[PDB]
Formats: C-alpha cells, structure tokens, sequence
RNA sequence: AGUAGAAACAAGGCC
RNA sequence: GGCCUGCU
C-alpha cells in the first residue's frame, strides 16, 4: 500500500482540511542577488501594456513618458492600461450619488489633519530612499539629512514644524538653479535643476524576499522623502473615504474582513428569491499595479476635492503629479563571473545605459535593449503606471466604485452584482434570473473593469454557486473555516528579547486559539514546543539538568541558591507553569508570589544596566512581519525585568566610508539624553517649540536650581554656582 | 475524574491478584460487614496488607495498580480506587 | 549640579556645541531617531544566530563597575568594546543571570502597585471557579468588544493629560483637567506612586494602558463582558464551552 | 496658501489626459463634468471579443497534470532518512544531557567488525579517494581524542587538502573591478536558466511510505506544563497524551529530532568556529519499550568555513552516515553521494545470522542561515499535523454533543482514505492519518523549495475547483488552460513536488466519479 | 565539486 | 605572519 495524503480530500471537504495544502513548515523562497532584472522586466511590461498610448518628452526632466489615457479601446482580453477619463469620472460621480456627502466630509477631515499635521509624523516609517546618499536609509535619518540640506541651501520654512511648510519648502526646492549635497569617501557637490528633479522623482527598487505562494520573484519600490508627505495626505483622504464604504476591506483587519464577507454573501443570496440564481466569482487581478495610471488618480482626487479650498486641491494633487513623472532606479546592478580567469565582478546598474551587451544573456540583452530608450541618468521613466501598491487605498476606492456601479440602479437589467474588493483581490456575488443573465452580468462587469485600467486574471479566477469561495487566504464554505497554516511561522521565538519572546509566544498561542480555532491539546503542544525551543535558543535550561552550555553554570548556582525554585523564570532556568488558563498572564506576575524576595529584588531592579527604554511608542510594541501579509505591530504584555535587554547592533558600519554617521549618532544621543534629563517628558510627549536646545536647558537650570533650593538639597553656594555656570555657558554660546 | 477498577475475582488462598484502576491515588477496601479500610496509597500500606501488596502507577497510561500476593480469606472485600473521587469498586473474594 | 555640568562639558567641544545651538526643540524627535541601524526584517533568525556569539547583548557602561569582568571559572561577563552607535558596551547573557544571583537587591513591593493590570489579571484568575465542559456547536459571531477591563472611561488623549499631570506635573502646560473623575484619578495615582522609582516612562505607559479604553473586533459567543473577554481563549472553543466565573464576581 | 508655481506647475501640465493643455482647464472640465451615460456608449462601441465567457467545469473536463520527463530524480535531504543505521549505548542520559564526542566514541566502540574502507559506489563527479582519506582521518582523530585526558566538548579538525576540496575552500572567484577585467572573452553573467528537468522515481514514494511507519522507540520527550486545573485542561491533556502515544513511535518524529539536532549543532558551530573545520557526531536519544533510555549515533558531520553574512550565503559541510542499504540497487537516487564499504554487521535473525555488509554514505552538502533556522524549527510539523487531526475531532464532536477522542483512538471504526493499493483505495484509522500528515509536514520542511510553494498554491486552486464540482455547485472557469500551465511550470526537478503532483493526479482519477 | 535556482554563495575590505 | 567586520 502506498500512502497518499491528498486522497484524504475524498472524505474531508477541501476547505475543512485546507491547512494540509500550505507548506509553511519549510524555508520560504529568497532572492540571492540583484533585482535589476526584475525591475527592468517590470518597467518594460508596464510600458508595453500601454504601447498604443501617445509618447511625449517632459520639458523639465527630459524623460520620455507614455500617456495611454483615452487611448484606443482594447480589442482583446490581454491586460490593458487604456483607462478612459470620462468613464472613471462617471464612476466616481455614481459613487458620490450612491453615498452623498462622502467626498465633502472626507475632504473636511483631511483638511483638518493636513493643516494640523507635524513634520515628525514622517519619521514613523520604514526604509525610505535618501537622495542625499542615493540609498535606502531609515525614515528618520533620511528626513534629517534632507532637512539639513534644505537648511544649508536656504529653505528654512520647515523650521515652523509643520508638514505643510516642509512640503512648501520641497516644492520651492524644485525651482532652484543649484543645490549642494555632501558626500564622504567630506566633499560638497553641486546638483543642477534637472539632476535634482530626477533625484526627487526617483524610486529605489529591491527584490522582495520571504514571499510564499509563487515560483518567481518580484520587485518592489521605495520612494524618497520629498514625495512621502503628499502620499501621506492622499492616503489619509483615501482611508477616510474607504472607512465610509462598506464594500471596501483594505483599511480593516482580518476578522472585520470575514464579517463583511459573510454579511455581503448573506445579503446577496437571502434577498435573491427562488427564481434568481446566484454565483460567486473568486477573482484576482493580473498586473494590478502596472495598469493603474497616476493621471487617473489625479482625476479621481480632483473630482473628489471639487468645491474645496484651492490650496487643499493643490496639496492633494501634487502627489499624483509627481507619480506621473516618477522615475525608478534600476537596482543594485549585475554580477559577472569568468571561470577561465576565475574571477567575479559587480557592475552597477547605472552602467546599463552605455555598457556593451556582450556580457548579457539573450533575455537580459533584449530587456536592456527595450528599456534603454527610457534610461535618463541611470534611472528609467515609469510614467504609465504604479510600481508597487503605493496608492493602495485609491485603488481600493476605484474597485469599490466598480463594485457599486452594479447596484441594479445603473445596470438597467435583471442581473446585478455586489461584493468586496481589497486591492489585487476580490469576491463578486452576481445574481440573475438565469444562467444567461449571470453570463451577461459577469461579461459587463469585466468590460467595465477593462474601461478603468483594471484587468481580471482569468487563470487565477473561477466562478461557482454562492456558498463556497475564497478571499485573501480566507476560505468560506457556508461559514469561514480556520486555516492555522498562515500563522504557523509565528509560533517560534520572535527574536526581540527573552521576556518579550516569552510574552509574544504565549500571546500568539492565545490569539490563534481565539481567532484561528486552535485546539486545546494543540495549544498545549505548541506551548511545550515553544518552551523547548525558547530554552534551547537562550541557553536557559531547567537548571536541574546536566546540559552543559555557556550559561549552565550561573543558572545552576542560581538554582541551588534559591529556596522556592518554583518562582524562577524560564529565562533563569526555572519550571514552566504556563497552561491554557495562564496564556494571558505575563511570566513575571504568574511567578511573583513564588519568587524569593532576594531574587525578586535582583530581577526587577530599576538600576539594572540592561533595561533601556527610548520612547512611548517602543515600550511594548514588537514589529513582526506576518507571513503572507504586510509588516504589522503587536502589543505584548511584559514586565520590565533584567531580561528586557536589547540585542547587539550590526556593527558593520565601521568598515564603510559612512563611518562618521556613528559619531553623529553618539553625539545626538548624548544631547538627547541631556535634554531628557532636563525635560523628563521628552519621550512620552515629543517637545514642541521654536527655541534652541541650550536656551531651554540653561533657563530650566536657572529655575530648577532656584526652586529646589526654595525646598530641597541645593544650597546658596550651589545655587549661585549654578547661576554663574549658566552665565558661563551663555557666554560660551556667544562665542 | 472518573475511575474504573479491573482485575478482581475469585481466588485461592495464597494466590495472587493484580487490580488496576483506569483514571494522587489510593486503594481502599470495604468488607461486607464494615465501612472503608485503608489498603495502599501512592508509597504507604496498611499493617494488615504490608509486604504482601504493592501499589504502582503508570502516569502515561493514567492507571494505578495494586499487586496483591499471598492472599488471605480476610482480604475478601470490594476494592475501591480513589483520586485526590471514588471508583465503583471491584469484588475480590479469597477462599 | 551634575546635569548642567555635563551640559557645559558638551558645549566645550565644538561639534556638540553646534548641535545644541542650531538644533531647535521641534527637531528633538528627528535627531533622537536619527540612526544608521535598520529595523530587522527577520528577528528570529538573528536572535538564534547572535545568541551563539560571546557578548551578544548590550548594557549601559555602569555595568563595568557593578559586575566583575569574569565569573568564578573565568567566563567573561562583559566587554569594554562599545556598541556601534552608542556608548553602551556589549556584554554576555551570563551578566544577566549573575545580576539575578549576586547583583544588588532592592524592595520590589511597589511593582504590584505599578503593574496594576497584570496583577489584577492574576488576582482575578486565582479566585476563579471552573465548571463542566459542554460539547455543542458554538455559533461564533464577530463583534466589537473592549479588551481592557480596567479602562476608566477615558480616551488616549483624554487620559494623556491626566498621565502627564500624575507623572510630569510641570510639563502639563495650559491644560488643567476639568472633569472631576480625572481629579480623583490624579489624586489617587499621585499619592499611590509618590516615590516609586521604576521609571517615569514605564509608569506613564502603564497608566495609559490601565486608564485608556481600547477596543478590538473578535469572534465571540456569549460573554461580551470585559472580564469574560480576557479569558475568551479558555471559555469558548470550536465545539466546547467551559463555564467560568472570574474572581471579581 | 499652497500655490503650485514654477517647475512644479509645468509638471502638472504634463500629467493630464492626452487632449488637455493645463491643469486649470482640466480642473474646470472636471468641475463642469456630469454623468451623461458615457460608460454605456463605450461599452456598446467596445469590441465584443472582450468577454469573460464561463466555460462549464464537468467531470470530463479536468485532465491529469503532466509530469516532466528526464533523468530520474535524486536525493536532496541533508541526511539519510530511510537508510539510516543506529549505534547505541543504552545510557540513562537525556536528549541534551551529555557530551557529544564521548557519546559518539562510546557508541562506535560498541560495534565490532571494522574493515579497511574501500570504494563501492563513486561520487561520479568528485574525487572519491578524498572521501576515503577523510573517513580514515575522522577515525584517527576520534582515537586521538579517546587517548587524552578528558574528551573535549567540541573538536576542531586539521585543514588537509582532502577536506579543503571536500568543503570547497578557496574556490570562490576573487572579487575584482570591472575596469580591470573587460577584455576577457569568458567574462559573462552568472548562469541563470530554468533548472534541469528530472522525472519522478519510485524511491520517494517508498521513503514516504516508511516515514509513516511505527517504530520500537519513543522519539519525543516533551517538556513540562502547569498542572491542569480546569476540566477542559484535562480533556486537552488526555487528547495530547493520545496523540503523543500515536506519533512518538514514528519515523517522522525521529527525522524531526535528527534535523533539529543537526541544524542546531551546525548553526552553533558556524557562529562560534567560523574559521576552522569542526567535527559533530549525529546524535539522537530515544527510549526503548522496556523504558531504558538509549543514544544513537548515525554518523558525523564536518562543518567548514562558515563566514555567513547574508541569509542566503552557503556553509558547506561533509556528511558521513552508516547504513546497510546496498547502493547498487537504486543508483540514480545517490547521484551526489560517495558510498564506501566500512564493515560487517551481525543482527540476530532466525536464518543463522545475516552478517550483512555495512556501508558508509559520504557526501558534500551545504546549507544557509535561513535553512538552518527553518530546519531547527521542524517541531511545528507536529503542530500542523495534530492541529489538523484535532480540528477533525472537534468538527465531528460538534455533531454528537460529546467528546469523541477516546472512541476514535481505541475503537478505530471510522477510517479515512490515506492511500491507494493496486486493489483500490485503502483507509486507515485516525492514528495512521496522524502519522501520514506528520510525515507530509516533515517532508515539506525537508524538501522545501519555491517549486513546492508555487505548486501548492496553483494546485490548491484546482483542488477548490474540483471540490466545488463534487459539491454540485456548477463551477466554472474563464481560462482553465492558463491555470494548468501555471501548475505545470512549478514541476521541474524536486522529488517532493513531483510526488505531490502524482498524488494530485491519482486523486483526480479517483475523484470525478 | 557542492548548495541553489531566472542570481548568487563557495568570506569581505583595509594595509 | 600581526590586527578589523559579520543585516550597512
């Protein structure tokens, strides 16, 4: 007899055992080298899906741009980006009519937010492409570098501390004859108008790793800092709009998505009488981002912001204006090998414009030949369409408009449709009195989608009777069925620290028990395995064992020293008291009454040199990138113990010409620590104002010395010493 | 905690018997003319049964065993298993 | 005394003097987050990879003057080589366990008073009474429920001023809290935590967690109470219901 | 005031539809625009070939997935799974308890019958004498440790030319600048093409078959948990004990422990001894039916230079494992192995005593930080499998208002289709389903690859379509040929994915009736 | 050689 | 031969 697990589906329905079809117990695919090939392929594919448009050359950037809008209507089922302006404007108008007051309200709240938003909001972001160094750097670092360059060039309106003022300075920089940047190898280099325009309109391309569910790798993009404020405002407007649309599912979580899917299916099927047939289409959109033209987003926003202050319209329109002229950096480059001479070489992507094509294979040779005409200063113009879901929410708005355009008031026919859209994925429930009606409805829905630059993937889509469908790895079969294979990768040690890892693991087990219908015995097994892996990872074994490690000696002496050994934490080699009933309690508090007072005091000592807290945002928040989803943050319950240390940093900056960044880091951190000691609320509430550091610090020294004498340790001798030391630092700052 | 005793019956004097209880554990007995008598617990044994009888347990099978040897007519009782919960008892008759 | 003294020492050197002079208060946050350290994409892989090194964690410089450089057999506990972009020094994990067996001891009696939420959870569970498990299909319907069982009927911003006035009374600014509920909360949490020396930031964070109301969407069947939702994993399942009554009731 | 002016205004004039000249004019047009049935006009004018016609999906529609043809598929695992041999000592130590080298030496001294090693099956691409010399070097240095005072916790080996070749040392081309190497004709890109095509072989099927079989040992010693206080906790503990009794005596659990231990040791050695080659004996500790604890030594691993910077950087090692399976019967499964003859073994059998040969499978393999990390988390296969089984049990128990675990595991009345025999489809008890799912998860973790992910997704789609067909839900497709081509492009050379495709074809053949 | 698979590793750089 | 780094 030959064993075959798949035959199990002959008795258990597919959805009731779908977890077996998710090989999420092995290493996910990773990219190894350059992503330049993928970037070039994506650029060429985006440009050839809109080949029948019209070509122009921008007078500012001098780059060739392709406009397919209002182009010839498609005559085949292949992907097409020839969106029609009038059709999309009409779709938005019908969306407004079905939801009166949506645009005006959303614009009002967006106007409030834009005129009260601060610059620091831009620091709350992941890697961004700093143009000062032409590389990806943390959002805060890139923002600081750009602000420094602007201030050195004379653009100091951002000193007002307002994001709108920062954007005003950004736009004013566009009209400058010559800017100056700094490079280390420090050298001051001058950038002319066109070079700075291209550096501000460019995107950095990388390869996406840890992407499960496809054989081929893809490319993703990261924009600069000049354009992120406009993107933030536009996405704020789009989120405020989608929050008023029940057909959208992008700005919500997973459980809300499931609830809305259940509600829509029940509404569609229940209202349908015996005569009407119902069919569900589990649709995926092929080349979703490559076929969405930024000009059409400009049209949608300018229709949304009608009868609004002109400044609001301008600030919200700046973003799509820059995306329509966006450029993409090709990537890291290409690495060549010569086996005859036994050597390797790494050529940067910027040489692709001039480098001969003898080194490249046929596929890459043709890709380079096709993309060369669009190469301007080492970057390729990508006007026709978006690169990687930067305007997720606006795309969801367009999809929701398409979904609502079939409310049976615009169809003008017996058939009708509804459903749920989340960018690149949708479920469409279509009802009609007969199979011919369903066919006509789906055909018209597809045709209308093709008029908006949205394509339906026929290969990854199928239609059945309502009651069974899929949506973003959520399988609905007369009710959503748990999978538990999507969350399997999150059952190990997170990698934050000991206490954080313990709390995160127990909380993940608890949550997957609540949401993903994890069984009790399975949860106990998960707890046991997690504890085993945790002890084997942090070298913290039970203590009563003879497992020799680098940490087994101190742990054993602590074990033999303690009297009530049941109170020792698993991190210190103690027994595990966790169970299904204790999954919502931190380890420290669960073992508090069992700890010896000496060990308890040594553990939770504020003066410990290991605990370090930076800001209110990073107290008990851990960023865990979930499998098959975007990066997410979790609140984990933990007590600040000596085990809450933060791990070592990379330390490879020491071998790079960018070595002075560490000295600047140290000096900035010293100044920030001094300010915090002067202003204790610096972390919890970020200080605001327009004065400089030393003014506030010296003046508060004055006052605090005064009052702490009026009652406290200070003495006249010390108070006068502080006053004249303040005068000394004053005259020092003078010179 | 539900408990089922097995392994009782009619036996010869001087014979041997292995009681088992499928489920801390005790074995207790009740003769027809009396209340509960302590036998063994898990180890400790009563004076009337010490050296003759052995209590053991498998915590992976969830079972407590009472191995009775060199049985006397005075061991004739219903033998009940108990968890710190009562079984229904298994009849042991020695003759 | 000291604080202004390292201030003067910083202003002595030209670079830090320039940083202090030209940098305005508003930019405080930016430069504080200014770092070359990228946020890790795969934390688990490197935590499993770094812990195999010697000196894998980081600690303040003060550790060099509280913990000896080596233990009894000579296993090193800390190194004097500083981190990449900080004055902290890289140290071995043993320096943690050492601190828990011979490090300085204090009076942790006030931690229960600080971490009110977690200890209240423990107390509620310790006095709970379980019941029989009933096996029947559960119709889990998704609903919006409040998870925090100690929220004082305050929002984030609404309680943020209360938290500042409780911890940072001088940086409150214009705001003087009007609602009398906030008055009593300030009085209680002021007299209760009058000398607690854990940290201002952690105290503020835990006060925010305790007082601020927070809500999330979850699949529930029955219950719906704040105390009954924290144990939602233990009382409700796919085909079984476990009757439970927390210690509070 | 937020005024668009200067260069940024001109950019706004170049981001409009084709027939617009200025942002002012376009905004005026938008403000003056009102819906006047424009979608209908273009829908009528648009060509009718733009359609989404639904193709009915019937029993006769789906065709079997085509498998690639070529040379048979080879073995890719980092250790022997079906052909492993165990040398034991019967010590009382626990899994992590003990010192590796002393345990390995003590286990190896338990076997008598060593012979001078000789080549049996060559690597066919390497230098087998290097493997022979490496084996003899390992033996010599093991004796060298045996002689001295106290067995070191970790040993470093000498860097002889033998292991320099076997571990691929000083073979990475030296990195230079392009401006200095441009006239070299041979200079070109790295080889970037579709992998070699290979056809499925019957050995993977038998390997999976015997990976789901019971054993005479318990290969899982679970940790401690808080004493159960609630009745639901008691039910959970009883269920967990049942599953542990079912799966502990399973070759899948032994493979899990082998992989976890090997990858943990390899990662720790790579992170600690980055420069110098290190010896690590393959150790796994089990418990016999009698209850006596026992250690088992499959062989040795020599880790090489492991200066791993990126998550994809490769650390090369050489693995040696004892076995009794003659490699002269399925040579195509051992394309990358070099197999020597090292001794003779005598296992008690009623046919006098066999006195079988005892060979050494030696090969050069490699891994990476990501692969090591994911192979050291193989214990979540237990989770996956037993979560599936517990979901089955809960779903069935929601029907009958009572816990149904005990009768499922003891009565064994209900059975699920878990394989096909030439007679027909064979059904097994719930425990066999547990073991089968555990083996499937273990093989997913062992033979993981992008092909597996792609095939899994594109075949789950077709499985859902087929399930809809079997449920009488009138399924339909827009382009089924496209889906088939998407599935068939994932099957290239991986034995596991090809076996999964064969299983899918068999399921289609048995289904659709 | 080997790992791996649309490009890489099989140490890097600095003296 | 000596020293530096391992997500920059």
């Amino acid at each position: 007899m030959d064993v075959n697990p798949t035959l199990l589906f002959l008795k258990v329905p597919a959805q009731n055992a779908i977890s077996t079809t998710f090989p999420y117990t092995g290493d996910p695919p990773y990219s190894h080298g350059t992503g330049t090939g993928y970037t070039m392929d994506t650029v060429n594919r985006t440009h050839q899906y809109s080949e029948k448009g019209r070509w122009t050359t921008n007078t500012e950037t001098g780059a060739p741009q392709l406009n397919p809008i209002d182009g010839p209507l498609p005559e085949d089922n292949e992907p097409s980006g020839y969106a029609q302006t009038d059709c999309v404007l009409e779709a938005m108008a019908f969306l407004e009519e079905s939801h009166p007051g949506i645009f005006e309200n959303s614009c009002l709240e967006t106007m409030e937010v834009v005129q009260q938003t601060r610059v620091d909001k831009l620091t709350q972001g992941r890697q961004t492409y700093d143009w000062t160094l032409n590389r990806n750097q943390p959002a805060a670092t890139a923002l600081a570098n750009t602000i420094e360059v602007f201030r050195s060039n004379g653009l100091t309106a951002n000193e007002s501390g307002r994001l709108i003022d920062f954007l005003k300075d950004v736009m004013e920089s566009m009209d400058k004859e010559e800017m100056e940047i700094t490079t280390h190898f420090k050298k001051k280099q001058r950038l002319n108008k066109r070079s700075y325009l291209i550096r501000a309109l460019t995107l950095n391309t990388m390869t996406k790793d840890a992407e499960r569910g496809k054989l081929k790798r893809r490319a993703i993009a990261t924009p600069g800092m000049q354009i992120r404020g406009f993107v933030y405002f536009v996405e704020t407007l789009a989120r405020s709009i989608c929050e008023k649309l029940e057909q959208s599912g992008l700005p919500v979580g997973g459980n809300e998505k499931k609830a809305k899917l259940a509600n829509v299916v029940r509404k569609m099927m229940t209202n349908s009488q015996d005569t009407e047939l119902s069919f569900t289409i589990t649709g995926d959109n092929t080349k979703w981002n490559e076929n969405q033209n930024p000009r059409m987003f400009l049209a949608m926003i300018t229709y949304i912001t009608r009868n609004q202050p002109e400044w609001f319209r301008n600030v919200l329109s700046i973003a799509p204006i820059m995306f329509s002229n966006k450029m993409a950096r090709l990537g890291k480059g290409y690495m060549f090998e010569s086996k005859s001479m036994k050597l390797r070489t790494q050529i940067p992507a910027e040489m692709l414009a001039s480098i001969d094509l003898k080194y490249f294979n046929d596929s890459t040779r043709k890709k380079i030949e096709k993309i060369r005409p669009l190469l301007i200063d080492g970057t390729a113009s990508l006007s026709p369409g978006m690169m990687m879901g930067m305007f997720n929410m606006l795309s969801t708005v367009l999809g929701v408009s398409i979904l609502n355009l079939g409310q049976k008031r615009y169809t003008k026919t017996t058939y009708w449709w509804d459903g749920l859209q989340s960018s690149d994925d949708f479920a469409l429930i279509v009802n009609a009195p007969n199979h011919e009606g369903i066919q006509a409805g789906v055909d018209r829905f597809y045709r209308t989608c093709k008029l908006l630059g949205i394509n339906m993937s026929k290969k990854k889509s199928y239609i059945n009777r309502t009651g069974t469908f899929e949506f973003t790895s959520f399988f609905y079969r007369y009710g959503f069925v748990a999978n538990f294979s999507m969350e399997l990768p999150s059952f190990g040690v997170s990698g934050i620290n000991e206490s954080a890892d313990m709390s995160i693991g127990v909380t993940v087990i608890k949550n997957n028990m609540i949401n993903n219908d994890l069984g009790p015995a399975t949860a106990q097994m998960a707890l046991q395995l997690f504890i085993k892996d945790y002890r084997y990872t942090y070298r913290c074994h039970r203590g009563d064992t003879q497992i020799q490690t680098r940490r087994s000696f101190e742990i054993k002496k602590l074990w033999e020293q303690t009297r009530s050994k049941a109170g020792l934490l698993v991190s210190d080699g103690g027994p595990n008291l966790y169970n299904i009933r204790n999954l919502h309690i931190p380890e420290v508090c669960l073992k508090w009454e069992l700890m010896d007072e000496d060990y308890q005091g040594r553990l939770c000592n504020p003066l410990n040199p290991f605990v370090s807290h930076k800001e209110i945002e990073s107290v008990n928040n851990a960023v865990m990138m979930p499998a098959h989803g975007p990066a997410k943050n979790m609140e984990y319950d933990a007590v600040a113990t000596t085990h809450s240390w933060i791990p070592k940093r990379n330390r490879s900056i020491l071998n790079t010409s960018q070595r002075g960044i560490l000295e600047d880091e140290q000096m900035y951190q010293k100044c920030c620590n001094l300010f915090e000691k002067f202003f204790p609320s610096s972390s919890y509430r970020r200080p605001v104002g327009i004065s400089s550091m030393v003014e506030a610090m010296v003046s508060r020294a004055r006052i605090d010395a005064r009052i702490d004498f009026e009652s406290g340790r200070i003495k006249k001798e010390e108070f006068a010493e502080i006053m004249k030391i303040c005068s000394t630092i004053e005259e020092l700052r003078r010179q | 905690v539900q408990l089922q005793e097995s392994g009782g019956g009619l036996v010869q004097a001087g014979a041997s018997l292995r009681l088992s209880c499928a489920a801390f554990m005790g074995w207790f007995r009740q003769a027809p003319g009396q209340e509960r008598e302590f036998v063994a617990a898990i180890t400790y044994y009563a004076d009337s049964a010490k050296g003759r009888f052995t209590i053991s347990r498998d915590s992976a099978k969830n079972t407590v065993y009472l191995q009775m040897n060199s049985l006397k007519p005075e061991d004739t009782a219903v033998y009940y298993c108990a968890a710190t919960y009562w079984g229904q008892g298994t009849q042991v008759t020695v003759s | 005394m000291e604080r202004i003294k390292e201030l003067r020492d910083l202003m002595s050197q030209s670079r830090t003097r320039e940083i202090l002079t030209k940098t305005t208060v508003d930019h405080m946050a930016i430069i504080k987050k200014y770092t070359s350290g990228r946020q890790e994409k795969n934390p688990a892989l490197r935590m499993k990879w770094m812990m195999a090194m010697k000196y894998p964690i980081t600690a303040d410089k003060r550790i060099m003057e509280m913990i000896p450089e080596r233990n009894e057999q000579g296993q090193t506990l800390w190194s004097k080589t500083n981190d990449a972009g900080s004055d902290r020094v890289m140290v071995s994990p043993l320096a943690v366990t050492w601190w828990n067996r011979n490090g300085p001891t204090t009076s942790a009696v006030h931690y229960p008073k600080i971490y009110k939420t977690y200890f209240e959870k423990v107390e509620r569970l310790k006095h709970g009474t379980f019941g029989p498990v009933h096996f029947r299909n559960q119709v889990k319907i998704r609903r919006r429920v409040d998870i925090n069982p100690g929220h004082a009927d305050l929002s984030a911003k609404e309680a943020q001023d209360v938290i500042m006035e409780v911890v940072f009374p001088n940086e409150v600014g214009a705001r003087i809290l009007t609602s009398e509920s906030q008055l009593t909360i300030t009085k209680e949490k002021k007299e209760e935590l009058q000398d607690c020396k854990i940290s201002p930031l952690m105290v503020a964070y835990m006060l925010e967690r305790e007082l601020v109301r927070k809500t999330r969407f979850l699949p529930v069947a029955g219950g719906t109470s704040s105390v009954y939702i924290e144990v939602l994993h233990l009382t409700q399942g796919t085909c079984w219901e476990q009757m439970y009554t927390p210690g509070g009731e | 005031r937020f005024e668009i002016t200067g260069t940024m205004r001109r950019l706004a004039d170049q981001s409009l539809p084709p027939n617009f000249s200025s942002l002012e004019n376009f905004r005026a047009y938008v403000d003056g625009f009102e819906p006047n049935g424009y979608i209908e006009g273009k829908l009528s004018q648009m060509s009718k070939e733009v359609n989404a016609r639904i193709e009915p999906f019937l029993k006769t529609t789906p065709r079997p997935l085509r498998l690639p043809d070529g040379p048979p598929c080879s073995q890719r695992s980092k250790f022997l799974l079906m052909d492993a041999l165990k040398l034991s000592i019967e010590d009382p130590s626990h899994e992590g308890e003990g010192i590796p080298l002393y345990d390995a030496i003590k286990c190896m001294r338990t076997f008598f019958g060593w012979k001078e090693p000789n080549v049996v099956k060559p690597h066919e691409k390497g230098i087998n004498p290097n493997y022979l010399l490496a084996w003899k070097q390992v033996l010599a240095e093991l004796q060298d440790i045996e002689n001295e005072e106290k067995i070191p916790k970790t040993k470093n080996m000498k860097k002889t030319s033998q292991l320099k070749w076997a571990l691929g040392e000083n073979m990475a081309p030296e990195k230079v600048d392009f401006d200095d190497c441009k006239d070299v004709s041979d200079l070109k890109q790295y080889d970037s093409d579709e992998p070699e095509l290979r056809s499925l072989a019957s050995w993977i099927q038998s390997e999976f078959n015997k990976a789901c079989e019971l054993t005479d040992s318990s290969w899982i010693e679970l940790d401690e948990i808080g004493e159960d206080v609630a009745p639901i906790e008691h039910i959970a503990s009883m269920r967990r004990n049942y599953f542990t009794a079912e799966v502990s005596h399973c070759r899948a659990t032994e493979y899990i422990m082998k992989g976890v231990y090997i990858n943990t040791a390899l990662l720790n050695a790579s992170c600690a001894a980055m420069d110098d080659f290190q010896l690590i004996p393959m150790i796994s500790k089990c418990r016999t039916k009698e209850g006596r604890r026992k250690t088992n030594l499959y062989g040795f691993i020599i880790k090489g230079r492991s200066h791993l910077r990126n998550d994809t950087d490769v650390v090369n090692f050489v693995s040696m494992e004892f076995s009794l399976t003659d490699p002269r019967l399925e040579p195509h499964k051992w394309e990358k192995y070099c197999v020597l003859e090292i001794g003779d073994m005598l296992l008690r059998s009623a046919i006098g005593q066999v006195s079988r040969p005892m060979f050494l499978y030696v090969r050069t393999n490699g891994t990476s930080k990501i692969k090591m990390k994911w192979g050291m988390e193989m214990r979540r296969c237990l989770l996956q499998s037993l979560q599936q089984i517990e979901s089955m049990i809960e779903a069935e128990s929601s029907v009958k208002e009572k816990d149904m675990t005990k009768e499922f595991f003891e009565n064994k009345s209900e059975t699920w289709p878990i394989g096909e025999s030439p007679k027909g489809v064979e059904e097994g008890s719930i425990g066999k389903v547990c073991r089968t799912l555990l083996a499937k998860s273990v093989f997913n973790s062992l033979y993981a690859s992008p092909q597996l992910e792609g095939f899994s997704a594109e075949s789950r789609k077709l499985l859902l379509i087929v399930q809809a067909l079997r449920d009488n839900l009138e399924p339909g497709t827009f382009d089924l040929g496209g889906l088939y081509e998407a599935i068939e492009e994932c099957l290239i050379n991986d034995p596991w994915v090809l076996l999964n495709a064969s299983w899918f074809n068999s399921f289609l053949t048995h289904a659709l009736r």
